[PDB]
Parts: structure tokens; sequence; C-alpha cells
């Protein structure tokens, strides 16, 4: 988890729609869904294979 | 005597989408994918081939 970073507003979450995202500085590209995973305390992102 | 012998015929068929594999829904890699012109065409057309 981050603990310092610069000045950007945020933005209410836009779901089920193709936007652009930026998460603690990551920036991409695609739809947002509500998730069932699990992760760890500290965890962040999830990578795929 | 009945002797059986196994011979394959065909395999899958299977296609990429040249863009979504290289720059996967990015349009600053999309805009530098076409400097690489005509090289997922000629990839496309042996698959389908």
């Amino acid at each position: 988890p981050a603990t310092v970073c610069g000045p950007k507003l945020s933005t209410d979450l836009i779901k089920n729609q193709c936007v652009n995202f930026n998460f603690n500085g990551l920036t991409g590209t695609g739809v947002l869904t509500p998730s069932s995973k699990r992760f760890q305390p500290f965890q962040q992102f999830g990578r795929d294979v | 005597s009945i002797t059986t012998e196994v011979m394959p015929v065909s395999m899958a068929k299977t296609s990429v989408d040249c863009n979504m594999y290289i720059c996967g829904d990015s349009t600053e890699c999309a805009n530098l994918l076409l400097q690489y012109g005509s090289f997922c065409t000629q990839l496309n057309r042996a698959l389908s081939g």
C-alpha cells in the first residue's frame, strides 16, 4: 500500500463501461465489474499468466 | 483377422487478433503498431488458409 503521492483529484467509479482508469498510478483501459476474488491484506493488484 | 489402423485427418483451426495480442486496448501502442504496416494481414492470411 502506498504512502506518498501527488495531487490528482479522485473521480467516482464507473462500472460496466469502457473507461480509462487510474488506480494508484496504474493507467489502463477496460471495463470494471465487482469481484469475488480474495487478496492478501497487503496486496494491491493481481496478475495473470 | 481384423486389424485396426488409425490416421489423423485434421487439426484445430485457430486465429489470432494481432492488435489485441500486441497492444491490448492501448491507443498509444495501436498508433505505433501501424508503423509496422502490413505485418498482421500477412499473418491472418496464413492462418485463414
